[PDB]
RNA sequence: GAGGUAAAGCGAAUGAUUAGAAGUCUUGGGGUUGAAAUGACCUUAACUUAUUCUCAAACUUUAAAUAUGUAAGAAGUCCUUGUUGCUUAAUUGAACGUGGACAAUUGAAUGAAGAGCUUUUAGUGGGCCAUUUUUGGUAAGCAGAACUGGCGAUGCGGGAUGA
RNA sequence: GGGUAAACGGCGGGAGUAACUAUGACUCUCUUAAGGUAGCCAAAUGCCUCGUCAUCUAAUUAGUGACGCGCAUGAAUGGAU
RNA sequence: CCUAAGGGGGACUCAUGGAGAACAGAAAUCUCCAGUAGAACAAAAGGGUAAAAGUCCCCUUGAUUUUGAUUUUCAGUGUGAAUACAAACCAUGAAAGUGUGGCCUAUCGAUCCUUUAGUCCCUCGGAAUUUGAGGCUAGAGGUGCCAGAAAAGUUACCACAGGGAUAACUGGCUUGUGGCAGUCAAGCGUUCAUAGCGACAUUGCUUUUUGAUUCUUCGAUGUCGGCUCUUCCUAUCAUACCGAAGCAGAAUUCGGUAAGCGUUGGAUUGUUCACCCACUAAUAGGGAACGUGAGCUGGGUUUAGACCGUCGUGAGACAGGUUAGUUU
RNA sequence: GGUUGCGGCCAUAUCUAGCAGAAAGCACCGUUCCCCGUUCGAUCAACCGUAGUUAAGCUGCUAAGAGCAAUACCGAGUAGUGUAGUGGGAGACCAUACGCGAAACUAUUGUGCUGCAAUCU
């Protein structure tokens, strides 16, 4: 009764969006605003702290843009944290803080800016920016890139932001998005931010649930139960993790049980292969012949 | 008009030698409705240079009445005689540009025997303009 | 009522290409322009700031100034019996590098590479480009290629 | 058009030289003085005989005047003048628009 | 490099448009079914599907020819390293340089009664015609444009005679 | 605010309606300062127009007598004799 | 036109269709699916725009200050508009960034004078003080004929300088319109396309209509009609000789060669034109500078007098009527 | 080679209908103390990675698939066009000479490639 819409004319004139826009992964408006560099700073690249949150992982990369494609400067993953003493809650706000601190220290060691720009040593929850040292190299400057993730006060991305800023990277920001910011009284509560930095919210949840709903405690905080980790000593886990990260931030790749060629050969087994033109011509001939 | 001025054809019945390349071929194509060109034989070149050969010496048209005149102006290009110049023209040599530019544009007379009935149409259609390819020699014999 | 506004007659010149509307690929914003570069001007309709006048659409010039988001291009325009240097400010979305440089810059390096070798080998080499010369003599063999005789065909109506 | 009663713009004052609060009000041209040299000159050229000695404009074409805003800085009392475009209607501090309401 | 005119296209968007065919009418009526069932049947009209004929100065995916921009070196390329309050995380750059190498094929053709620069002043500011492109008009030795060439300002040979 | 037109001057439209039709005494309607009265007229003033009828002639865009919604007649800008 | 319809940020996706839900139906609201923009973006049209430039929400005043550079129109002058920066000061955002009015292309204005703001500075010249005045920098008050005089008619009593750069005749180009002639053949014609006609179409000619144009003439080519007189054309009204018929005769109609020869007298009108009466073989049509004014006439038009109607406050107008008006 | 993150070119990558997917990753998935946001913890926020699943997303393959792209003894040296003639023709227009040269149509082929970092039976 109505005009069939998906006509050949509809397909012919359709302008497909950008590949990574149809994937729903890249916002090219924000990408244009971030990447584009002041033309009089000819080949000096802008550096993006790309922060991404999966269901199980945190990725924090430092990226500069080029025509052939983006080039990774340094990278830090949440699944690196077990090496530094954090095994559980790898997607906490505090795990995000640890990842940010790790990427900051790793990048600074790669550059050579370790003696200068050590960062906020005594994590207190105060808002503070990496201040340049007079008569010395300016701090590494990085701009946060949250992609399609929504900006809400208390979001985990700004945990990575805070960790990187405390690690010595100069990442410009305002403290009105940290958990602990009072909009009505426009100041940042340092104690609540400090609580969130050292897993205080997770510890409070364990305390509250343990003495109220113990079965949900057994199901949710199982890994802490088998680890004999109480609510009170969680803060020291993150405190030791911070010191360990600041002691040695270098990258240790995981030992791989197979070579690249072995992986390629193993994976190529489960891949269907395209037919020959002759094969599909034979298929068409067979179908016609069996149609009579 | 500009093309004809660059070929130094500034008067009627004026002749010049051109080395064929893509650039000069495209130049000549623009001037085709006004010129007759062809592939000259050796005897045609010799008769032209002997009877009507003049050199450009200090922007002056000087008759080639002695080999000293040719030498004084083309010795740095190893042209020591009228025969050297004719050979450089015929077998287009390394110094063709200098030798051909040294030659003043030849000033032929009207043909003895006339043209065809109507000139300003292509030689294929019974005119005289364009490329005639070996009949340039008969025309030059009429004209020199 | 004659109308001679700024963008008069740009109905097709300032249109986007078919199936090329929308956002600009970021290779445009990543290219680096230096003072003295040769660039082509092509107005992009989707960016109305820093847009050239319709005269400069399709003209080539020299970058002389580089600012935050723009370049200053120099164009020679015929005004009467002489040229006038025009200084146009263009956002880099309307500007592209001229490809005529690279082919010549390649020949500059290629010529030097060939020339220095000829000195090394104790010979000489001629570097000037040459127009396509008339072709030399050749022999056409006819094994399997006995000439086909073609004749004009009779007239025939084909409706 | 509608303009608010206040505005925070740049102040030219030597001790302000920054954005400060301003009280916006409309500009009214003052009355022509009788002792201005031009008036004082024109009143003698008109005396005696000769009639009307200067042009009197009649071919009016505009229907609107540019509205000038006289911005009073609240700190150093320095005035400023801002011209607007030509508008047939102009009020200061009117009712702000209500978007999404019925007729 | 740029272009959207000629051409082309319309079983490609917009708009215009000829003809049937097969379907849906369940959200068209008529007639005939029914003691009352909107549930059919014959019909025209609507739409839908695949086709079909013909178009567009102010339609278009495509898209010439001619005309048009730039480059084809010594004020160039390359190697090394000096200045800055600009720029970079930086010893990064950017701009301008010092010093060193690359000579007559110093980097396409052809031509050049030479190139460049300045002052000052005359007349003119009614134009017209031809080819080609083209608008209004039935048309015009009509009105108005585009490119070139002419007449005006020019005789001479031809068109008998004729800007 | 009053007076003054032998001061300058001005002096309207639309519908239906009478035991055929035609017309409209009549009615309704908008509107003016007032709505052209008595008279006169295709007049030296009427376009249409060589108006229609009669008379004058063999034949008359002429003449005269009538008729009259009169482009655009009319009362001391005097009307009719 | 807009304190948002400006600026920043965020979230969302539009027109429409389909399938469904009490009242509810073609149109209310709700839900899902499709939906490349077929919506919207103040106002013309064009361009542009989809995690937006569109819809909604939060915060705002960058629609701010200083003076330069550049683009368009261009003389590379002004005005308008726009662009990119510099030095400030701010808004917004986590931030990169963005913002010097409106997504872009239109939306506007010198000198003189006045006025306001700024600087509180310079001057009033014999020396001061205070009022007043005059300066310096930026706005506003306006010129739409928009590079910007302050401006009602009429001349039929007219003047001058000019103009064929320009109208009112002829002529010339054209032939729409006018006129005349073909081709085809659906029909008409008792049947019958074509004796005689001939629709719908289509091809021409003519310059006796009126146009269109403005080439010649404004240091003048005497511009209506009539009378008078000559000549020419043929597209032939009559007269000669013929062919055809829906030609029995008579009369008539169609056609050919034919311009030799003729084509009138009157009433009304200035008329050309027209319309009657009458005679006649017939009362055909045209040209010749719309033949013909040092041939006439002067009724008309179109000087100056005068009257009327309508129009105008008026002087006056009328391509309306009327009467009188030097023809070398 | 598979996968993830960030990309470059922006359909050879899109669209429709099917089928398959070991490891890992991604994902769907669970909960509401806390930060936060809603008519609604659906979206958004936080927490667990613990209870489950490859059903979907995602990836690959299939289709005389639509579309798109490329190529051509395809159409066609056609249409058109620059230049020329005291060429033809009443004209409208056309042919020829020296040059340049399409689009549709037809047919065939193809159906993302790739950079940086990490990870994996
Ligand atoms: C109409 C009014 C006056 C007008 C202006 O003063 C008229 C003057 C101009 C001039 O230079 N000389 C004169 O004699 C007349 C102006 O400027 C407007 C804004 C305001
Ligand atoms: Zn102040």
């Amino acid at each position: 009764m109505q005009k069939e819409f998906r006509t050949s004319a509809y397909h012919s004139r359709f302008q497909t969006p950008f590949r990574r826009r149809q994937e729903g992964k890249t916002d090219y408006y924000q990408r244009k605003r971030l990447v584009t560099q002041h033309k009089a700073k000819y080949n000096s690249p802008k550096y993006r702290l790309v922060v991404r949150f999966t269901n199980k992982d945190i990725i924090a990369q430092i990226v500069s843009a080029h025509i052939t494609g983006d080039v990774v400067f340094t990278a830090a993953y949440a699944h690196e944290l077990p090496r530094y003493g954090i095994k559980y809650g790898l997607t906490n706000w505090s795990a995000a803080y640890a990842v940010g601190l790790l990427v900051a220290r790793r990048a600074l060691q790669k550059l050579g800016l370790d003696e200068t720009y050590t960062g906020v040593e005594e994590v207190e929850g105060e808002f503070e920016l990496t201040e340049a040292v007079e008569d010395g190299p300016r701090p590494f400057k990085v701009f946060l890139d949250i992609g399609l993730q929504r900006t809400t006060t208390g979001a985990r991305v700004f945990g990575v932001l805070k960790g990187a800023s405390d690690g010595g990277l100069y990442v410009p920001h305002s403290p009105n998005r940290f958990p602990g910011w009072d909009i009505e009284a426009e100041e940042l509560d340092a104690e609540l931010l400090r609580k969130y930095i050292f897993g205080g919210h997770v510890a409070e949840y364990m305390e509250e649930l343990l003495d109220d709903d113990e079965e949900k405690y057994k199901s949710i905080f199982k890994n802490y139960i088998e680890e004999e980790i109480e609510s009170e000593d969680v803060e020291e886990i993150y405190a030791n993790a911070h010191e360990a990260i600041r002691a040695d931030p270098s990258f240790k790749p995981t030992e791989k049980k197979f070579t690249k060629e072995q992986y390629k050969a193993e994976s190529k087994k489960y891949r269907q292969q395209k037919l020959t033109r002759a094969e599909r011509q034979a298929k068409v001939a067979k179908k016609i012949a069996e149609f009579k | 008009r500009k093309v004809l001025q660059l070929l130094r054809l500034t008067q009627i019945n004026a002749g010049v030698f051109v080395r064929l390349t893509k650039a000069t071929s495209e130049l000549i194509k623009l001037a085709e409705p006004y010129v007759a060109y062809g592939y000259p034989s050796l005897s045609t070149i010799r008769q032209l240079v002997y009877k009507r050969g003049f050199g450009k010496v200090n922007k002056q048209r000087i008759a080639l009445s002695d080999n000293a005149i040719i030498e004084a102006n083309l010795g740095k290009f190893n042209i020591l005689s009228i025969e050297d110049l004719i050979h450089e023209i015929y077998t287009v040599g390394p110094n063709f540009k200098q030798v051909s530019n040294f030659l003043w544009p030849f000033k032929l007379s009207n043909p003895n025997g006339g043209f065809r009935a109507r000139k300003f149409q292509h030689f294929i259609q019974g005119g005289d303009t364009g490329n005639r390819e070996q009949f340039i020699n008969a025309l030059v014999k009429q004209m020199n | 009522g004659k109308s001679r506004g700024y963008r008069s007659g740009t109905r097709y010149a300032f249109q986007r290409d078919f199936k090329k509307h929308g956002a600009i690929p970021l290779s445009t914003y990543l290219k680096v322009y230096k003072v003295g570069d040769i660039v082509d001007i092509k107005a992009n309709g989707s960016i109305q700031k820093g847009m050239p006048h319709k005269y400069y659409h399709g003209k080539t010039g020299i970058v002389y100034n580089v600012t935050k988001s723009s370049v200053g291009v120099i164009i020679n325009k015929v005004v009467g019996n002489r040229y006038i240097e025009k200084r146009v400010n263009l956002r880099v979305e309307h500007v592209k590098h001229s490809a005529c440089r690279q082919e010549f810059l390649n020949r500059v390096k290629s010529n030097a590479a060939k020339k220095r070798e000829a000195k090394a080998n104790g010979e000489t080499v001629y570097l000037k480009r040459q127009a396509a010369k008339p072709r030399g003599s050749r022999i056409i063999s006819t094994e399997g290629n006995i000439p086909q005789t073609l004749a004009p065909v009779a007239y025939e109506t084909f409706i | 058009v509608n303009v608010p009663k206040t505005r925070k713009t740049y102040c030219k004052g030597k001790e302000c030289r920054k954005h400060t609060q301003h009280k916006v009000t409309q500009y009214k041209a003052g009355k022509a003085s009788l002792f201005a040299q031009g008036k004082r000159r024109y009143d003698r050229k008109q005396s005696g005989y000769g009639g009307q000695t200067k042009q009197i404009f009649h071919k009016k074409a505009k229907t609107t005047k540019k509205v000038v805003l006289r911005l009073e800085c609240v700190v150093c009392k320095t005035k400023a003048q801002l011209p607007l475009k030509r508008c047939k209607h102009f009020e200061l501090g009117g009712d702000k628009k209500q978007k999404g309401q019925a007729l």
